[PDB]
């Protein structure tokens, strides 16, 4: 059996969770002999640097790659992997025209789209002209698509952006931007990233403010989704998690095996909403429930 | 003429303890190469002059513990600036030594907070599930489902919380042992990180999870053998005592050279 | 008679330096008393000593010179003997300061366990409760329940375990400043444990508990006043820095006074 | 209102958080002014000392007081609270004669009751010639009452104790045990303090030796009630832990306003067994769900 290595920034969120569970899946499906490794979180270069040195000892027959940062590895990936052939997931992963000799295939979503769409949906409940209506941005760390795609969405539509802070993707600290948001209280919406609706969620009903400001999602997870669920939410794009790892697993195996496979897959953005959680649409976005971490 | 060596002696007597002091609180080998090659000098003066000066008598008596105390005095900046090197390849060691453990540590500290992670994000999608059984009134399955939730997820995310304390506590002493000067400390840190490791080590066995248990296992196991940084730390300790104890005794040695040149500045009184 | 004099001059300096030395390394308030009471006497006895040869010469120029020396030497003993007088003050002054510190860390540490703890009982509780919702088959309630348990429990188990981790290392950090000797550890620590007690100090304020905040916000608000130990612990090194600089000018002014003792032994040759 | 100062060795476990609840509960009914305070835990001798010392400067009417350890205050109570009355709760205070002078009242319970009871349990349940049965004990700390009654109960019982585990009453100290018990296979009963049984509930499902072996808790908490609810505990009995707070708040106010108090006051023990939680029963003895630490 082929054996793939898959390398990913880390695996504490509900986003890679579900990423791990559609590559371990369709790793099994498609029967080949899958390891998966995760670096300490997207600061830890050097680790998974030596990761991939590691998946190349272990002699990778092809390596799933998840960049800790997009210009890494750029003029080096040679250096780590060897002449072993290397998709990229979830992450845009560009080399140099010598190193893009290993690029067998790219597994993604434009993440313009995902704030696109989230700004469509707000677009859409508040028309021009049809009254003001304030916005908050904790869309996270410091051009941004996300953030560029939700601005053009905007666009000509009455929604007007307040203010917008940033700060890492950690839960206590999108907290604590949440609650500043609270305060200023002439806000009716609140769109972030997953971590800072999730926080958002348990602040607005601590705070009772619930049913004064809408929640917005910039992407899904669980969480955010049982949010959405529960009505603690309005709107979350879904840029199918666990499928993006099914498709790159399904590439490196038909690589491998010599069959055809498009060479830049990327799933079908898809909108959600309470009323509109469809079971097919999450079953491939996220992992089922009691599913652990599994790396083989 | 005795007397024109004598003072001669007495003065770069002076000069040359001056040097072994700088010599000591030399940092880099550098200020080491230095410090000493001076000292080097002023030796090979110190000599000449020790040497015209054993001309000026013939006392077998004193000659021999001239002789001799000119020897002991050489012996003692040896041993010293042989400390002194020492030293700062204890240093180059240590602070090698430890920052290898410490990668050790960050990493098991990050795969322990990972997995308290997972923990929340999975009772989240096990709470979310109970939703769905409630809603096609699966009433037993759910009975069940709200088991799991105590006997398995909050149980759980104690468990990990607390394994996670430990790796971050097992992580703040290997940051403060690469600065760790005091021996009694070093003593309390060696032995704390060895009880932690060791409960550590059984605590990890115990968590039913294939890939993540032989993770941190090995992780454990490695930082297990990285644990003689202590003793080097001691001998760190134990050799800058020596150093000091070295420089206490050139004193007493030139002391007693000098008690020795002038009992012979006499004799060519007679 | 000024050759007399002279070497005996020369041999007790050697005996005052290692008499400095000692005063130095010396401990509590007793080693002090003494290397010190016997750097004295021997002190008083280079002074009889220096008095007598300062009749064999009346050279107006060197007489001063002389007398300078002497004075340099003396100021140099004593600015040195009043640091080994301040070092064991600040040693009293930081040992006491810190196990202040301590016990209040320590407190917060336990206080924050404690809340851990409570959140786990209370979830049990809590899950405990919708058994009885799900028989009686209240099921709205059981959904507004399940709500509670994620947006309120599971949320606060991890914020209280995050604001548990700080205590700890906060913690962490006092234990370690008590034998802090290394400047730049203790520069980081000072900011680390600043920053720290920063958020930390947020973080209490927004959970939502009375008694509990209070008890907690008085606890931080007490340590971030304490948090000067840091500044005296740096005085600590400095001092003993200074300390160290003063050895070696004790010795160049040794060497300075007899490079002139001796030219004083001369002129009784006139 | 009269002010009541309460002095707990600790308020980590079901038990106390319990205790708290009751005295919380009738301060209220009782219509004085409470106000709680909580040693580090019982390891924190001088802690407790101050918070005496603190009650009184707080200018306490009466003291309630949970000893830290029973010896202690012997010669000095005096020396911490002055004049001022005291009422020990839950554990055994005593004090010399010279300080016996401010014990106005005493609630508490005989623990060797308590494990004569969960003795008697295992007792009726393997009668003398019934058949030879297998015990582990996982008792806590280290002549105890606890034990003393258990073996009593057992005293001519065909039952067996195997081996006997002390450890702190930690849940992963005790977890540790209860692993080592699952490994000697040869128990079919784990008699435990309730945090052991505690853990040993999840132990026993995680090694699928459920229904091999039976736990019987030494006392009550959250958690064991609700593995007794839940067919996961086979006994336990109570010392009404609500019951106990209540009766202490109880004893104070009535002496300040010299009314009729028992002065050594003591709630009745009762077996619990899945098909016997009596409402009214529990309700003396855990505090209520979402119900959460109250000091004043």
């Amino acid at each position: 059996d082929e054996k793939i290595c898959a390398i990913y920034p880390h695996l504490k969120d509900s986003y890679w969770l579900s990423v791990n569970y559609g590559m371990v899946s369709e790793a099994e499906k498609q029967g080949v002999n899958l390891r998966v490794l995760e670096a300490g979180g997207y600061p830890n270069k050097s680790r998974q640097e030596q990761q991939l040195a590691l998946c190349t000892q272990w002699g990778a027959n092809a390596i799933i790659l998840g960049t800790v940062d997009p210009h890494a590895y750029e003029h080096n990936l040679k250096s780590w992997v060897g002449n072993t052939p290397v998709f990229a997931t979830v992450n845009q992963l560009d080399l140099d025209e010598e190193q893009s000799t290993l690029l067998k295939g790219e597994v993604g979503v434009d993440w313009y789209w995902m704030g696109y769409e989230a700004g469509k949906y707000l677009a859409e409940r508040h028309p021009k002209g049809s009254g003001k209506t304030n916005i908050a941005l904790l869309l996270g760390p410091r051009t941004k698509p996300v953030t560029t795609g939700f601005y053009e969405a905007i666009k000509n539509s009455d929604i007007h952006i307040v203010d917008s802070f940033w700060a890492d993707n950690d839960k206590e600290l999108q907290r604590n931007l949440v609650q500043r948001v609270i305060d200023m209280g002439n806000i009716d919406y609140i769109v972030g990233s997953a971590v800072a609706i999730e926080a958002a969620i348990s602040e607005l009903r601590s705070a009772d403010k619930t049913h004064d400001i809408g929640l917005v999602s910039v992407y899904l997870s669980h969480g955010v989704y049982r949010g959405l669920l529960r009505n603690k939410v309005l709107f979350a794009p879904t840029d199918k998690m666990v499928q993006q790892g099914r498709l790159s697993v399904m590439q490196a195996a038909h690589y491998l095996r010599h069959q055809p496979y498009e060479k830049q897959a990327s799933p079908i953005i898809k909108p959600l909403t309470p009323k509109t959680l469809h079971d097919d649409t999450i079953e491939e976005s996220l992992s089922p429930s009691e599913y652990r971490p599994t790396f083989s | 003429s005795a007397m024109i060596e004598a003072r001669q002696v007495s003065e770069l007597s002076t000069r040359i303890i001056s040097s072994v002091q700088m010599l000591s609180n030399a940092q880099n080998e550098q200020e080491r190469k230095e410090a000493g090659r001076v000292l080097f000098e002023q030796l090979e003066s110190l000599l000449t002059h020790i040497k015209e000066l054993g001309g000026e008598s013939f006392d077998s008596k004193l000659l021999d513990a001239l002789e001799s105390n000119v020897q002991n005095v050489i012996n003692n900046l040896a041993e010293l600036g042989v400390t002194v090197e020492r030293k700062l390849w204890l240093a180059k060691e240590i602070d090698t030594r430890v920052e290898e453990m410490r990668l050790l540590s960050e990493e098991l500290e990050q795969l322990t907070r990972t997995q308290v992670q997972n923990t929340s994000t999975i009772a989240v999608a096990n709470v979310t599930h109970i939703y769905d059984l409630l809603e096609a009134n699966k009433k037993d399955q759910v009975y069940q489902a709200l088991d799991a939730l105590v006997e398995v997820d909050l149980d759980l995310t104690e468990r990990l919380h607390e394994l996670h304390l430990l790796a971050f506590k097992m992580l703040n002493q290997i940051e403060e042992a690469r600065t760790l000067t005091n021996v009694d400390r070093i003593q309390q840190i060696q032995t704390a990180f060895e009880n932690n490791l060791k409960i550590m080590k059984r605590r990890v066995l115990a968590v039913e999870d294939p890939t993540r248990s032989k993770q941190m296992s090995q992780l454990l196991t490695e930082l297990g053998k990285r644990q003689v940084v202590f003793t080097i730390l001691l001998q760190q300790y134990e050799n800058n005592e020596q150093s000091q104890q070295l420089m206490q005794k050139t004193l007493e040695l030139f002391s007693e050279l000098n008690s020795t040149v002038n009992k012979l500045v006499d004799d060519s009184n007679k």
